[PDB]
């Protein structure tokens, strides 16, 4: 199971919201 | 021991800049984040910006668009708070705090975690969320402190902290996220939320509760948004 967020809060490609973060995925395998 | 030691007392005449330091020991420098606030007599806690140690991205208050700048200068791990064209208004004790931890999977800029405080930068310049302004109970009795803001802020997530603060002392983390408790702190404070609007309760009051109480909260586009405080008054 993959899921991917992405933290970064944008609206427009000039212009970020908070912080800044890279993408990141996580896997659970049961 | 984590102490933040802030550069001391300024006169500035209007017009004029003003740089404030913060440098913090005791912890990893890198791994919390960096707020700034300022607090005047006749008005109440006022939320001035968040500063990203690791890279030096910044947020400020509207009110402060374009009229401060947040640095650090990494080789003394040193943070700088700047404040241009000052008048009389400006007039305050400006604090450095530190904030949220900071993490690779998520955004903690605009969490009013407080932990740690600076012992304040008193500027002179010579040349808001809703709280009671006054709160009264008897000792024993049990009170509550009620902080409101709007959909945009305290109304959406649990992001709510509270903080105590005697007369010509520096303020004190007391609750945080609403309902969390930080170490040291006694079960008698609880907080609570209901829609728009944080409250706190304190419990079995005694003498020694009488202070000011200041909620601060996620404000809306990575800011942070601070009250106008509550005297606490014990019969
Ligand atoms: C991430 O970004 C979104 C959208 O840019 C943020 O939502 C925005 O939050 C601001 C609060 O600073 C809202 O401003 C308010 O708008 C209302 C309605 O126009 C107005 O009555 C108020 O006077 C104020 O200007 C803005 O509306 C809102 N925009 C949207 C689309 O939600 C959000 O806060 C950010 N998220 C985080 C976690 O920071």
């Amino acid at each position: 199971e993959i899921n991917c967020t992405r933290p970064n809060n944008n609206t427009r490609p000039g212009e970020i919201i908070g912080d800044i973060r890279q993408a990141h995925c996580n896997i659970s395998r049961a | 021991q984590v102490q933040l030691v802030q550069s001391g007392a300024q006169m500035k005449n209007p017009g004029a800049s003003v740089k404030v330091s913060c440098a913090p020991s005791g912890y990893t420098f890198t791994d919390f984040y960096i707020h700034w606030l300022r607090q005047a007599p006749g008005q109440g806690l006022q939320w001035m910006g968040w500063m990203n140690p690791q890279t030096g991205r910044t947020n400020t208050a509207r009110n402060f668009q374009g009229r401060v700048t947040m640095t650090r200068d990494t080789s003394i791990g040193t943070a700088y708070m700047e404040l241009r064209s000052l008048t009389s208004d400006d007039t305050a004790i400006y604090y450095c705090t530190t904030g949220g931890w900071i993490s690779l999977y998520y955004d903690s800029s605009y969490y009013p975690n407080f932990d740690h405080w600076g012992q304040g930068t008193l500027l002179t310049v010579s040349g808001a969320l809703t709280q009671p302004a006054s709160v009264s109970g008897s000792p024993g009795q049990s009170i509550t402190i009620s902080c409101t803001g709007t959909k945009y802020d305290v109304g959406s997530h649990d992001l709510v902290s509270w903080y105590q603060q005697y007369p010509g002392k520096v303020p004190k983390y007391m609750i945080y996220e609403v309902n969390k408790r930080p170490s040291g702190v006694s079960n008698r404070f609880s907080g609570s939320k209901s829609g728009n609007t944080a409250s706190l309760t304190i419990s079995g009051l005694r003498a020694e509760d009488e202070a000011d109480y200041y909620c601060c909260s996620f404000g809306g586009s990575a800011t942070v948004v601070c009250g106008g405080g509550t005297k606490v008054t014990v019969h």
